[PDB]
This record gives C-alpha cells, structure tokens and sequence, in this order.
RNA sequence: CAAGCUUGAGUCUCGUAGAGGGGGGUAGAAUUCCAGGUGUAGCGGUGAAAUGCGUAGAGAUCUGGAGGAAUACCGGUGGCGAAGGCGGCCCCCUGGACGAAGACUGACGCUCAGGUGCGAAAGCGUGGGGAGCAAACAGGAUUAGAUACCCUGGUAGUCCACGCCGUAAACGAUGUCGACUUGGAGGUUGUGCCCUUGAGGCGUGGCUUCCGGAGCUAACGCGUUAAGUCGACCGCCUGGGGA
C-alpha cells in the first residue's frame, strides 16, 4: 500500500492528522489493504506463502476490533457502519 | 510473556546468589517492596534501595557469610496457576523453625513467626529456607 | 461444465457443457439457408456411408472462411451456437454496417475490435497471410491455395504451428501430427479456436446419438455370413483376420495413393 | 584450455604447461562428478562431513603444536 | 585484501568489462571468493553482473566460441 | 514512473536504421510523458559467440524513465520486429545520468 | 466496577540484504533422434564375458534441424520461509523479518482440547507432453541354484494446467511465549561515532555454526540458540510381545 494512500486514511480517521496509532486507524489501514488484496488472489490462487500475510492481517484486525467492542461501544458501531464490516 | 513477577524476583535472587554477584536489580512493585521489607528485617539481605521517578528499579544487595551464600533454598509455593491459602491452625514451619515463609495476612506482609501470634492466616507467598 | 445429478438412470453419467456467453435468442436472419438432412443416400438413392439419419432440424448458418475485406476494422457483437460444426461462431459488425459470421478464437468476447487484411496488427482474432506472420505463433483457418477459404485447422479446439519460413514456402505442423508444406501467401488467422472442452462432453445415453443423427451400428460378428465376413459359428467364433465389410484389411493396412500431392507431405504422422 | 605453442617451445614444456593448465581448470574432477547420480541427500551428507573434517584439521594444527614429545 | 570494499563502490554495473576481465578465469568461469578475496556481499553482485553480460554477449560462456 | 535501463542489439546489415529507431522510440515515451535521461549508440561491436550466425552486432543503450505501460509495450516491438536480435530491460531503482562506462 | 501511565503487544516515516511464494517470457552447454557430407572395421560393456550395435557402412568426425528436462563456475556449517521446502538471467503482482531517529494508541498480551488451513516423495482420476533416467518385464552372465548387486535394451512414473490422498528417521529424534546466570574464536547482515583519511582502531542490534566453565544428567553429552534456576498453557507415556 503506497505512502500517499496511507496518508489519506490517516487524515480521514485520525484525530490529530499525526496520530497514526488509534484503533480506528489501525482497523482502516488493514481493511483498505485486504479489500485491495482480494484482487490479487483472484488470479493466483496457489499463493499460500503470501496468503499467510492475509490471514495474519485478518485475524489481527479481528482482535483490534474486539478490543474496541468492550472499550467503547459508542465508536464501534459507527466504525463498522463506516467500513462495511458485518461482524 | 510475564505471567508472574514474584517468581521473577525470587529467581533473580537465587540466580544472582549462586552466581556470586552482589547487587541484583529488577523493576519495582508494591509487593516486591513489602517482600524485601521482610527479607531485610529478617536478615537475609543487607539493604535494598529504589531508584527512579517514573519507572522505578528496585536494587537489592545480597549477603555472604564465610564466602558461601545466605539464602540457600528459596522455593515459591503459591504460584499463579494454583493458589495456596492456609489458615493459622495449619500454617507451615519451614525447616523446623529456622526458615521463614512470607505470608500475606490482612495486616500487611509479615513472616509467619509473627503472623501466627498476630492471630490470623492468609496466603503463603514464598518459602525461604 | 458440471455432472448432472443422478436422479434416474439416464442422467447418471451426463456431463454437460454449458456456456453463458452465448445468445439466448434467434439467429441473424439474412445469414440462414436450408441444409436438409440428406439421409446418407445419393442421387441413386442408396445407403453409401451408413449409420446416418434422424435427429433435429439443423438450419445452416453461412460463415466467412475467406475474410476478404482488407483494411477495415470490425467490432464483435455476440456469439451463437452454430449446430453444424463443433466450434462456436461470432457475429461481426464491420465499420460500415456489414454483418458476417466468423469462427470464434479462444480469447473472444463482446467488445473486441478485430481487423482482417495484410496490414493487420498481431493480436488473436486478426488474420493476415503467412509471409508477414512471425514464426511459432499458432494459427487457424489455414488455406491450401490462396483465396479458396479456410480449410486447415477448423475444429473446436485445434491449431497449427508455423515452424519455418524458407524460400517461397512455409511449413506447418497439423493437429494430427504431420508436417506439411503450404504456399507462402495463404490467408491464415492468428490464435486458436474457442470452445476447447468439447471432448469432455460425455453424452450420457442412447438418445444423444439419435438426437444428433447417428443410427445404430451392428458389429461384424453378429451377422450371418452373406452380409459380412465375420459371421457364422454355432455360438461365438471369430476365427478369421479382421476385415471391412468389403474384404479389405482394417487393423493397420494403409490406404493412401493420392500421388499428386506428395510434393508437400514432409513427414507422415507416426 | 587452448594451449597454443609459442615460437621455439620444446615439446615436453608445451605439453606439461597443457597438463597443468587442464589440472587447474579441473575437467577431470567434473567429468568424474557427472559420471553417476549422487542424490540430494548423499551430496549434502558428503559436503557436510567434508566440512567438519576441514574444521577439525584446520583446528588440530594449533592444539597438537602445544604438546612436545621429546 | 579485497578491491570493491576498498575502493568504496556501491554497485557493480555490468557495462564495464575492464574490471570483469580480472574476475573470470581462462575458460570463462567465475573465480571463487576464497581466491580473489572479495567480500561476500559483493561476490553476489559480481555473480549477477557476470551473468547479465554473458546474456548480453560481451563475455563468453566457455573457451571455444 | 519507475525508471528503466533498456539495451538492444540490431543487425549490422540494418545498421543504417538506428536514427530511425532512436527517433521513433523516443516517441512512445516522451509523448507518453516519460522523460528521457541518457541515450547512447555503441557502434558495431565484436561479439564473443554466434547469435543468429553472425559475429558483429550493433548495440544501443537507452536509459529512460517511463510509466509502466509503454515499457510493457516496448518489448513486443522488439520481439515481433526482426531487426533487433536481443533486448534486455532492467528496472533501475533510481535515475542515472552519468556517461556510460564504455564511452571512453 | 470505575479512572490513569509506558517498559509488555501494535501502527506510521526513511532504508537495507535474501535460491520466500504465484504468473508470462528468454539465453547457453550437453544427452538422444532425423536429414546429409568425409570415412573403413570394428564399437559398447565388465573383474574377465556374452546379450545387444556394425561390411544394408556402426563407432569416430563436420555442418544443419526438431523437441524435452535441468540450471556447471558462482557455492561456503552461507541466505530466506512457520514446517514441507526454495538455485541461470529478465519483467509484472505479493507476503514477512531487521536497523535507524522519532511521533502515536494505552494491556489491545500468552498458550490453545474439539475445529480450519498448509503439508517432500510415492500413489489416483480427466485431458496434454515425453530428450534423459527408470519399479515391472525380456534376454546375457556370477552362482550349488540368483526370481538378486553387474551388463545391453526398456513401459508405467519423473514434467505441465486443475482436482483428491494427508503419510516419512516430516530429526535438532528437544511443543510454544517470557525473565535471569562466567568467557573465548568465527561467519552473515544493519547502523552512530573517532585522526574513516587502502586493507584502521571505539561501539552498540538481529540471525546461525564449532570448542568450553559453574549447574544438571544414568552416562555419553548439553552449555545464554540449555538438556541450568523458574513462571503460564497444551500434547503424551506406565513391562516386553499380541498391536
Ligand atoms: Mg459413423
Ligand atoms: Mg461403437
Ligand atoms: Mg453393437
Ligand atoms: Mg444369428
Ligand atoms: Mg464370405
Ligand atoms: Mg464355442
Ligand atoms: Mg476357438
Ligand atoms: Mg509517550
Ligand atoms: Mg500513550
Ligand atoms: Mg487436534
Ligand atoms: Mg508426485
Ligand atoms: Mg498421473
Ligand atoms: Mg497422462
Ligand atoms: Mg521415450
Ligand atoms: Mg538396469
Ligand atoms: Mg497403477
Ligand atoms: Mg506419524
Ligand atoms: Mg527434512
Ligand atoms: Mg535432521
Ligand atoms: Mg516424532
Ligand atoms: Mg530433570
Ligand atoms: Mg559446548
Ligand atoms: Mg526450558
Ligand atoms: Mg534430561
């Protein structure tokens, strides 16, 4: 993911334009990676040694969202309704 | 990762004790000062410190008699997987009377030879022989 | 391309070939004509090549095995199920309203802009004659005399591969594995032919013969000895060398004598 | 090796420089190596136990030159 | 007693041949690192800026051609 | 806009079509908004093995910056053209503008 | 339950090295075969032999051509991956690890029965390819016999696109994450310095190989990459056969 395509997500979701470490930023910076990487595994279905990074990114986003679900239930509903994540 | 700091303190004592060092350190706590506030007053270590303003390092100082080591055996008896809670009817004496057992009562951390006559029991943090 | 689910004996073994790219409608009207079922009998009214007769009404679709129009580009429109041959047929709209039918290459869809002629750029779908094609690129619709029509390599999934361009001749390798000389200025078409899995199709039952117009075939040692050499025996017996109906050996005996074409056959198919 | 002889080179000289210039580039090790098939297990075992015995007789020099005998 | 790390290069461009006509043997093979004494980061860049030139027809593959 | 280092080898009978090739391959890049950094001819060079049964070929080095599409086109012209015998296109990570080592 | 901090765990900036995976090209040497040209009696083989190949011209030797598989030198106890494993060059897509100075979020962490994925070779199905090697098989030998090691041939198979199988001494015969405890030789790879001022000295990081002390072990051996002193969790064994 390119530099000026992460410095757009940091400004969209980041409360300081510098913070890059918030939980919503660290979920958006993975979902705007997985949904861009889905159009590489439609051509090369045998690429397991770079599917392990995709399973890593998915199951780390699941942890960083289930932290949020019990920290602040106010932010979590509007975060999933902004990104489209069903659960 | 770290799932206990007390069996990190005791094993730093014993592995700096059989390796003939003089000044073990660790990160501090509020239980590993009320344990090295019992070990000094018993006499197993000379003097402890604490250094720092935001993250403090506890610096012990071990002791030696005749060139050998003071704390010969030091177990750890109530550990985070399995908690031992004993009542003062059945408090243990370690090595028949010479070794202490750092019992956490409700009235502060104290050795069992005083916390059998202060009339209560509690958790048994560590044997020391 | 799925097996049909075994509901009843008759669909237990069917593997279809289905394709959703096709046209679910009526063919282009000014390109049909009549191809009536000749029934395997000539003007003398006798059965000459057996097993044929029955089936379904096969309306011919005219198709351009020449591709004569040089220069002008040509957009593709849709694809259709021409029931004569085992390929599929694209419908082509040229830049000035003329529609035609051509054979469908492997990488074809609705949106391609092919171009026929001498000066065509090299991409699958295009055609150009074989002193401007580069060597190795596999072609279909290869003609044996310049301007006749696409004759070589015209089935469902075949190709021929140009291997050598020397003198004023080119050398191919045909799909049956035989090399062949062709005049260096015949009109070939780049790329393969689309529907590449006709051989996966198992028909399934008896009825898919006599919906395609193939009658039964009675093997030789059934008959009584006035109809075939293999007959006879009070039970089963095949004590004679395997022959045709009409006397000739069948298990290997070569039957090629067209000696006016042997200037061009470089090596036989092995 | 392409040994082109010089001007007035005697023949044993311009032959032994060829034999040396063939032993150096080592075609008689290589065409001995490609004579048979050594599996990827046997070749790896050979080129591990042919490095531990370069280690041991690189080392044992500088220990057996510490204990005299007379 | 190396050369590249001494002279302070950072890339071995293959397009120079006056250097690589020292680091190939008589036949055309590559002389090993425990003979030229080249450090084992620049030996890899040497073994690729030889194999580019052998393709691009500046250095032979064997002695004969 | 990843840079590139292209080199191609044309045939010494057709050695009089290299200004045509140079001023027709500056087109597909510099009209495709990719800048042009260094561009050298190398003359005729002795090879050191037979390629298409000859001995002297003609080298042109072209170090140029481009979008990733036109260079992905520029190999097809070299392949289906038969004027050039070989072509190598490398992806230099930066933009070199020094003289070539074999200009001297 | 409620509120906080930065050392656990993570994100961002700039870079470095690598046979990490998936797809498409292309280059050179050789083995075989085909078409010839020069050429005359033997070649091939083993411990010695024969089977086989040659007077219908083999074997050598030269030019030309089709095709397939593998990548000499580099190549090293060297590098990458979680294991299985991965080697020519070039281009597309893509996964990690590591240093450097910082900014940020505030325990988000560790292990995991049943689950779900990956998992060398052999096999198996459907469709292609087949140069080399090569179970079965055929012949010549050695032998008391030789269904064998040796020899001349050779089909499955090896290879490619897509599906099953889910096993190996899958070995470091050592589950994974963390904290401590004397040293010395290397190799590979980052980086801030000091007269860098050709190969110099002063440092701090990760990863891997030998030798060795306390301590441990039945011994061999291990030895800061522990089989040392500990904490968290899971797997597993209880006499040999039967199995
Ligand atoms: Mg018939
Ligand atoms: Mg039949
Ligand atoms: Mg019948
Ligand atoms: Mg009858
Ligand atoms: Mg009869
Ligand atoms: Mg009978
Ligand atoms: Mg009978
Ligand atoms: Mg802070
Ligand atoms: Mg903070
Ligand atoms: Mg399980
Ligand atoms: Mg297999
Ligand atoms: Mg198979
Ligand atoms: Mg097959
Ligand atoms: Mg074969
Ligand atoms: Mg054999
Ligand atoms: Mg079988
Ligand atoms: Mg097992
Ligand atoms: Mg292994
Ligand atoms: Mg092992
Ligand atoms: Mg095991
Ligand atoms: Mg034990
Ligand atoms: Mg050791
Ligand atoms: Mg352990
Ligand atoms: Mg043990």
């Amino acid at each position: 993911l390119s530099t000026e395509a992460t410095a757009k997500i940091v400004s969209e979701f980041g409360r300081d334009a510098n913070d890059t470490g918030s939980t919503e930023v660290q979920v958006a910076l993975l979902t705007a990676q997985i949904n861009h990487l889905q159009g590489h595994f439609a051509e090369h279905k045998k690429d397991h040694h770079s599917r392990r990074g995709l399973l890593r990114m998915v199951s780390q986003r699941r942890k960083l969202l289930d932290y949020l679900k019990r920290k602040d239930v106010a932010r979590y509903t509007q975060l999933i309704e902004r990104l489209g994540l069903r659960r | 990762s770290m799932q206990d700091p007390i069996a990190d303190m005791l094993t730093r004592i014993r592995n700096g004790q059989a390796a003939n060092k003089a000044a073990v350190t660790m990160p501090s706590s509020k239980l590993k000062v009320a344990i090295a506030n019992v070990l000094k007053e018993e006499g197993f270590i000379e003097d402890f410190k604490v250094e720092g303003d935001t993250k403090p390092e506890l610096e012990l100082t071990l002791k030696y008699f005749q060139g050998k080591a003071v704390v010969e055996s030091i177990q750890r008896v109530s550990r985070p997987g399995l908690r031992i809670y004993k009542r003062k009817d059945e408090l243990p004496k370690v090595m028949a009377g010479l070794g202490i057992a750092v019992v956490s009562t409700s009235k502060g951390v104290m050795t069992d030879r005083a916390a059998r006559q202060a009339g209560l029991g509690g958790e048994i943090i560590c044997y020391v022989a | 391309v799925v097996k049909c689910k075994p509901t009843s004996p008759g669909r237990r073994h069917v593997v279809k070939v289905v394709n959703p790219e096709l046209h679910k409608g009526k063919p282009f009207a000014p390109l049909l004509e009549k191809n009536s079922k000749s029934g395997g009998r000539n003007n003398n009214g006798r059965i000459t090549t057996r097993h044929i007769g029955g089936g379904h009404k096969q309306a011919y679709r005219i198709v351009d095995f020449k591709r004569n129009k040089d220069g002008i580009p040509a957009v593709v429109e849709r694809l259709e199920y021409d029931p004569n041959r085992s390929a599929n047929i694209a419908l082509v709209l040229y830049k000035d309203g003329e529609r035609r039918y051509i054979l469908a290459p492997k990488g074809l869809k609705a949106g391609d802009q092919i171009q026929s002629g001498v000066d065509a750029a090299i991409k699958p779908g295009n055609t150009l004659p074989m002193r401007n094609i580069p060597v190795g690129s596999t072609v279909h619709n290869v003609e044996m005399k310049p301007g006749k029509g696409g004759q070589l390599a015209r089935s469902a999934g075949t190709y021929v591969q140009i291997v050598a361009r020397d003198g004023a001749y080119v050398t191919l390798r045909l799909r049956s594995g035989e090399m062949r000389k062709v005049e260096a200025d015949c009109r070939a078409t780049l790329g393969e032919v689309g529907n590449a899995e006709h051989m996966l199709r198992v028909l399934g039952k008896a009825g898919a013969a006599r919906w395609r117009g193939v009658r039964p075939t009675v093997r030789g040692t059934a008959m009584n000895p006035v109809d075939h050499p293999h007959g006879g025996g009070e039970g089963r017996n095949f004590g004679k060398h395997p022959v045709t109906p009409w006397g000739v050996q069948t298990k290997g005996k070569k039957t090629r004598s067209n000696k006016r074409t042997d200037k061009f056959i470089v090596r036989r198919r092995s | 090796p392409v040994i082109k002889v010089r001007e007035n080179e005697p023949f044993d000289v311009a032959l032994r420089r060829f034999k040396r210039s063939c032993e150096k580039a080592g075609v008689l090790a290589e065409v001995r190596r490609r004579e048979f098939y050594e599996k990827p297990t046997t070749e790896r075992k050979r080129a591990k136990a042919s490095a531990v015995k370069r280690h041991a007789k690189k080392l044992a020099r500088e220990n057996a030159r510490r204990t005299r005998l007379y | 007693f190396c050369r590249f790390t001494a002279e302070g290069v950072q890339e071995i461009d293959y397009k120079d041949i006056a250097t690589l006509k020292n680091y190939i043997t008589e036949s055309g093979k590559i002389v090993p690192s425990r003979i030229t004494g080249t450090r084992a980061k620049y030996q890899r860049q040497l073994a690729r800026a030889i194999k580019r030139a052998r393709y691009l027809s500046l250095l032979p593959y064997t002695d004969r051609h | 806009m990843r840079h590139y280092e292209i080199v191609f080898m044309v045939h010494p009978d057709q050695s009089e079509q290299v200004p045509g090739m140079i001023e027709r391959y500056t087109a597909a890049i510099t009209g495709a908004e990719g800048k042009i950094h260094r561009l050298e001819d190398w003359g005729r060079r002795q090879l050191a093995y037979p390629i298409n049964k000859l001995h002297k070929a003609h080298y042109v080095l072209m170090n140029v910056e481009a979008p990733q599409e036109v260079i992905d086109e520029l190999e097809t012209t070299f392949r289906f053209n038969d004027a050039v015998i070989r072509s190598m296109v490398m992806r230099t990570k930066h933009a070199v503008t020094e003289a070539s080592p074999m200009v001297k």
